[PDB]
DNA sequence: TGCCGTTACAATGTAACAGTGG
DNA sequence: CCACTGTTACATTGTAACGGCA
């Protein structure tokens, strides 16, 4: 356990993301009748405001097969939540045309590192170089 | 398996079934792979295995077995 | 010198490895179409070649 | 009975007809690209080789 | 002109995005009025199955703000459509740590060049290498 | 195993720059 | 000039797959 959980904001981020999959279409609850799901649905909307309840909610009218993908999504929340404090601990993303990808990731692959790795390594042998030269 | 992964290349390039493509099965008769469809078989299996073949000995090949042979 | 020009060996040889890619890629999808509209929706209704 | 029989018919004849101009278009230009993209493809195989 | 503008088609993209603005909260309306508000967004929702009157009612309600936006979206949507068709046309989605990309965007505006054209210069001076070594 | 960090993507939205033609 | 388009460089959120660890 690296990054400490509060409930007052997973919660939050939890109650967030429900409503968004609900509003998407997504099937939030394991009741194929559509009134039980509707009334579990009008459960949660009322529900706002609430760790305590949202949780319970959450245990028992979940749809079974969202439970890993919630958990993920979470988890990814809190990572980047608490990682965007600081500068150096946020993540820069960036496009890169397909052959340039297929190329790197080539050799990230054939050298067992990560694509932040093997750029670092091939920039520190760019200098290198540069320094040989000059 | 490279001899599973060469039923898996043919039928998904020319559309037969597993069961018709036998290690004797000729492309262009049994299969009905005719010169276009052939050329995509190859050019599938030179894909697969992330190879190259000559001209003349990939038009050589003109069957299952002899597919394979090539490949193995 | 040799190596310069296999430079430019190796740079027709990504060009002909995308193109026989994305030739390799049409021609599945064209036989898992096929394949899927064995309905006999393709005889001639899907197949119009006007 | 004449205005749900011609309903129906005039129901059928639009769909079928629009499913099939929608569908047969694309199929047709993806085959026309494949055949491009193969005969563009095999120069470049030729040239590699050499 | 490159790409192909295709009205049944922008108009759906773009009645798919007052959609999903207006669900998102925004306020895509014009009107400062509740009603008139509402009227204009229930209206623009009958309008889901007729993608040719969602430029009319953009320039009836539209809010002066999102010309900008729609205008970008949307043009970004076509050319990414457009290039999904081929594998070699496609881009590719990653994501850099800050001290890497700090070094590669330096390095990038140095050269005057894009991210993707930086790296081709690097990987090929990498390749050049390997290749020498190789012979 | 199940949780938890971590990576490498995908999809969509925006701002900014560079081109193009009316 | 001005508008509209193409492109790059991000952000934002979601997800699947590894691998560490109780
Ligand atoms: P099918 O009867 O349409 O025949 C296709 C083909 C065998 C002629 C074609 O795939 C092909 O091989 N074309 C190139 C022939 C050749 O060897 N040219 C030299 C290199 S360009």
């Amino acid at each position: 356990m690296k990054y400490q959980q509060l409930e007052n904001l997973e919660c939050g981020w939890k109650w967030a993301y429900l409503i968004r999959k609900h509003q998407e279409g997504e099937p939030i609850t394991k009741y194929i009748e559509n009134s039980a799901a509707h009334a579990a649905v009008d459960k949660l909307i009322k529900l706002e405001s609430e760790p305590v309840r949202v949780l319970e909610w959450i245990e028992q009218h979940m749809n079974p097969d969202l439970f890993n993908r919630m958990k993920q999504t979470i988890r990814a929340r809190r990572k980047r939540h608490f990682n965007a404090e600081h500068q150096h601990t946020r993540k820069k993303s960036i496009d890169l045309d397909f052959p340039v990808w297929h190329r790197l990731s080539a050799l990230s692959q054939r050298r067992g590192n990560t694509l932040s790795e093997t750029i670092v390594q091939l920039i520190e042998d760019a200098e290198r170089k540069e320094k040989y030269a000059n | 398996t490279i001899e599973e992964r060469v039923k898996k290349i043919i039928g998904e390039q020319l559309g037969v079934k597993q069961e018709e493509v036998t290690n004797n099965a000729s492309f262009v008769e049994d299969l009905g792979a005719d010169s276009l469809d052939t050329v995509e078989l190859v050019m599938a299996l030179e894909e697969e295995f992330d190879t190259e073949i000559p001209d003349e000995e990939a038009e050589k090949i003109t069957t299952v077995q002899a597919a394979i042979d090539y490949i193995n | 010198e040799m190596e310069n020009v296999q430079k430019k060996l190796r740079k027709l040889e990504r060009d002909y490895y995308q193109i026989r890619e994305q030739v390799v890629s049409a021609k599945a999808g064209w036989c898992a179409v096929m394949r899927m509209v064995k309905d006999n929706g393709v005889e001639r209704r899907l197949h119009r070649r006007e | 009975a004449i205005r749900v029989t011609q309903s129906d018919r005039d129901l059928f004849k639009h769909l079928i007809t629009e499913a099939t101009s929608y569908v047969s278009a694309d199929y047709m230009r993806h085959a026309n690209e494949r055949r491009t993209h193969l005969d563009e493809a095999l120069a470049l195989r030729g040239e590699l080789f050499g």
